């Protein structure tokens, strides 16, 4: 056993105790990877939850939450086809897709890459908090505006609100009705093509609204519970 | 009465 | 865009080009010749392979 | 106007496909008629590298072919001596989601890159006695989705930006930019020579480049879907491309045809990597089964299946002495072959 | 009476028949575990070393098969009566134990998920299991001790037998065999799996807006009670007759008798606890249909 040969094997094992401290960070830390158009108040989702706390072609930003590290990931100056890069993500805990719910026009546009994202062969297993956002203006547009979902999609004049949860302060029905349709649609998607093997958690928000990691956090709990109960063969 | 610890336990 | 396009295929039809049965016998005569150079082919005495 | 043009195209189309079926005069499975196979490569596990914490997605062994490097969705770019499994070194790279490496033909310089666009090389033979990044190359709109070193000062680069382009590392500016792709350029291998190299893509078509020129010599288009891996056959005059749809194919440049498919009823899952032994004859492919199997391509038929992962294989190198083949896959395992 | 003689005829072939599925289940188990040898789950370590103690735990019985046929006249050498009757009480503790390390692990990862994801589970895993194996071992040794055979001049055999060199002994005897292994891993059971359920109710409360887990955590617990409850039952019983709280002719026979059948009855839990910890889940049953895809 010669000398160099022990001074090879001693560097390695020093190495080997790096990556040693190393495996836990990366066991430790959750990764995220945000899905939105442009429309989407993705950026400003980043902004307020960095707030909290070149052509790079990826964002990573990073907030705690109970002591939990989140990497959140998000994706810019890259080409729209998204079907190559998105393979990379099939490790990350969730995908957070988040919508322009106040853009009819785009919002068939947006539910078809939701279905895209929710069928994809390498993300059958990975459950997508889904962010309904820009509420408010939808809020408003229904309010005060003269376009009507109706124009877009007619199965809204058929639609009436199930027993459903409304804000104590309270809000028109409309507005309900409106919002419940929009997650109807977006709920109905993931259902079609769900084993069970991974979930859509939608929610409502405001790109303002300081909620978001909260939500996040909670839905990754939930998200990890059911590995928890897949591993432990209890599902 | 059998002996104490006739069975397995 | 196509103005460019034609630009390349008349590069590509004015290629130089052979019979693919010499391109395909030359690739065999390729293999034929390494055929016991490489020891996945021919596997190496173990006391040659260092693995 | 523009339809005058598209006209044009199509007409030389025409005529470069009635050039391939006029060069197809025999093919190379009926020419090998004249010899034996293979036979069954029992190829088995002879060393296993442990310590990367997630995903492999690239390789490359060192012209030593005794060091290799890894790089992993965790971070780290490890540089492993496969005779002893000993972690020569293990760099932080400054974004997790790579996608490539590359070793210099010194083992003087590592690279990689991936979903920041940017082209990492770090000096492996520093004063300081330790690796740091020696330049970031930044000129892609899109992920680098390989690279590879043609010299200590030379790296090729490609990208989903549909472009690949050659650096010169100390300027640190793109030298020539090759731009005819018309998606995701998925691989490149650079020929022996150095000289040329060819690049693969989303489009289903693969691309001759020169170097010198910045000239797309020749597009090959055989597949039917999406190219996902490239390696030049080791005499530098064909290439095999693996993609999605299950099939690898084998081009020759001087054929400009397609000699060979090779495919299977059985395989459903798209190729993830391709490369060859030193003396061309066994093609290892890469798959999405958590298995890579071996083909041998003069009889287009399989000769082997290494089955020692459980999630896919993205990745497979062969030495430049041919005594190892190598295979990283998404179990973490970096598995040596002999 | 004629009961003993019904059990002397039919009461091997019911021995024989759990340990029969109890080697299938617990083989199986362990193969579908460690045939892809290289890497486990952290709850597979626990599962794994489960169905080895119950393995080792069955791995007793065809011998007290083959003594109640003999008619308990204990065929074997006395080293064979110490050994065997020693790893039988040492497989009681470590696998009950095991389930109760399983509920404690199951309830810091499903209660406070986040917390058992920061924590390092493997290693409290690891050694938790083996700690339980030792000692499992250590509270053996009084069996490996005190059995012995004797004649049994009633009878006319030669049994092997707990040779209790004093009364302190059968206090002894029932604090450890009830209140340890049956008495305080059933509160510890119960305690994990109702925070477990009730936090999967709350689970499924907010999920609904927007039942098998709860089948299988109360299955738990039935089983174990079902399994466990007869004979420690019977055991203090007979503890009760040996304090002399419980006299007659009834008595004794319906003890006597009672404790070979919750006994024997006792083993089923190495059958049933492949099934419930393993079988049902579909992950263990996608790793089968993976592991038939490489033959």
């Amino acid at each position: 056993l010669s000398a160099e040969d022990k001074a090879a094997v001693e560097r390695s094992k020093m190495i080997e105790k790096q990556l040693q401290k190393d495996k836990q960070v990366y066991r430790r830390t959750l990764r995220l990877l945000l899905l939105g158009a442009d429309n989407s108040g993705k950026s400003t989702i980043v902004k307020q939850m960095r707030i909290y706390h070149k052509t790079s072609g990826i964002f990573e930003t990073k907030f705690q939450v109970d002591k939990v590290n989140f990497h959140m990931f998000d994706v810019g100056a890259q080409r729209d086809e998204r079907r190559k890069w998105i393979q990379c993500f099939n490790d990350v805990t969730a995908i957070i897709f988040v919508v322009d719910s106040s853009d009819y026009n785009r919002l068939q546009e947006a539910l078809n890459d939701f279905k895209s994202i929710w069928n994809n062969r390498w993300l059958r297993t990975i459950s997508v908090i889904l962010f309904l956002n820009k509420q408010d203006l939808l809020a408003e547009k229904v309010l005060a505006g003269k376009s009507k979902i109706e124009d877009y999609f007619p199965e809204f004049a058929r639609y009436t609100t199930p027993e459903d949860a409304t804000p104590e302060p309270g809000e028109d029905p409309r507005v309900t009705r409106a919002k419940y349709f929009i997650r109807k649609e977006f709920v109905d998607i993931s259902t079609a093509s769900g084993d069970g093997r991974h979930i859509c958690y939608p929610h409502f928000t405001c790109s303002v609204d300081t909620e978001n990691a909260r939500r996040i956090f909670n839905d990754c709990k939930d998200i990890i519970l059911q590995m928890n109960l897949r591993e432990y063969n209890l599902v | 009465k059998r002996p104490p610890g006739f069975s397995p336990f | 865009q196509a103005r460019k396009l034609v630009e390349q295929l008349k590069m590509e039809a004015n290629i130089d080009r052979i019979k693919v049965s010499k391109a395909a016998a030359d690739l065999m005569a390729y293999c034929e010749a390494h055929a016991k150079e490489d020891p996945l082919l021919t596997p190496v005495p173990a006391s040659e392979n260092p693995f | 106007e523009l339809d005058q043009l598209r006209q044009e195209a199509e007409q030389l189309k025409n005529q470069i496909r009635d050039a391939r079926k006029a060069c197809a005069d025999a093919t190379l499975s009926q020419i090998t008629n004249n010899i034996d196979p293979v036979g069954r490569i029992q190829m088995r596990t002879r060393r296993t590298l442990r310590g990367h914490l997630a995903k492999i997605y690239a390789m490359h062994w060192g012209t030593d072919s005794r060091l290799l490097v890894s790089a992993s969705q965790d971070g780290k770019l490890i540089i492993w001596d496969s005779y002893t499994t000993n972690k020569v070194h293990a760099i932080p790279l400054r974004s997790s989601w790579v996608m490539t490496c590359a070793y210099a033909p010194s083992g003087n310089y590592v690279a990689c890159g991936g979903l920041d666009n940017i082209c990492s090389i770090y000096n492996l033979k520093t004063r300081e006695g330790n690796v740091r990044v020696s330049r970031e190359l930044a000129g892609h709109t899109g992920y680098l989705s390989c690279c590879r070193f043609l010299d200590d000062n030379q790296i090729v680069t490609s990208s989903g930006d549909t472009t690949c382009a050659l650096w010169d590392i100390e300027t640190g500016q793109q030298t020539t930019t090759f731009t005819g792709h018309t998606g995701d350029v998925m691989s490149l291998s650079l020929a022996p020579d150095t000289r040329l190299f060819v690049s693969g893509a989303c489009d289903a078509s693969a691309k001759l480049w020169d170097v010198r020129e910045g000239m797309c010599r020749q597009t090959f288009t055989g597949h039917e879907s999406d190219i996902n891996a490239i390696c030049f056959f080791p005499n530098g005059n064909a290439f095999a491309t693996g993609s999605d749809d299950a099939t690898c194919r084998l081009f020759d440049l001087r054929a400009d045809q397609e000699l060979m498919t090779y495919s299977h009823d059985n395989i459903i899952c798209g190729i993830t990597s391709v490369s060859f032994s030193k003396s061309g004859r066994l093609l290892l492919a890469g798959y999405d089964d958590f298995n890579c199997n071996v083909w041998d391509a003069l009889k287009a038929d399989r000769a082997g299946v290494l089955a020692g992962h459980d999630n896919r294989v993205s990745c497979l190198g062969v030495t430049d002495d041919g005594m190892a083949v190598a295979t990283g896959s998404w179990d973490s395992f970096l598995k040596i072959w002999n | 009476p004629e009961a003993w003689d019904l059990l002397h005829r039919v009461l091997p072939t019911f021995i024989i028949s759990i340990c029969f599925f109890g080697l299938l289940g617990n083989l199986f188990v362990l193969l579908v575990f460690l045939l892809p040898r290289r890497q486990l789950n952290v709850a597979e370590i626990y599962l794994a070393n489960l169905a080895a103690s119950d393995l080792v735990f069955v791995l007793g019985l065809p011998f007290w098969a083959e003594n109640i046929w003999n008619q308990f006249n204990w065929p074997f050498g006395a080293l064979l009566c110490r050994v065997i009757n020693g790893v039988i009480k040492a497989n009681l503790f470590i696998s009950i134990w095991l389930v109760v390390a399983i509920s404690q692990d199951r309830y810091r990862v499903l209660v406070h998920p986040m917390a058992s994801r920061r924590q390092q589970r493997r290693r409290q895993a690891r050694v938790t299991c083996v700690l339980i194996w030792v000692v499992g071992g250590l509270l053996s040794i009084p069996t490996f001790l005190l059995r012995s055979i004797q004649a049994v001049p009633d009878l006319n055999i030669t049994a092997c037998i707990l040779l209790l060199p004093h009364e302190a002994w059968h206090f002894a005897r029932i604090v450890e065999l009830n209140i340890l292994g049956f008495l305080l891993p059933l509160a510890a059971i119960v305690f994990f799996n109702y925070h477990i359920l009730a936090s999967l109710r709350t689970r499924e409360e907010v999920s609904r807006t927007r039942s098998k887990t709860t089948a299988l955590i109360l299955t738990l617990v039935v089983a174990f009670l079902v399994c466990w409850a007869p004979y420690h039952f019977f055991a203090f019983l007979e503890f009760l007759f040996q304090v002399q709280a419980v006299r007659g002719c009834f008595w004794e026979d319906f003890i006597d008798l009672g404790l070979q059948l919750a006994n024997f009855f006792a083993f089923t839990n190495s059958s049933l606890n492949p099934v419930i910890y393993v079988f049902v889940g579909r992950l263990f049953r996608t790793k089968v249909w993976e592991l038939y895809k490489q033959c």
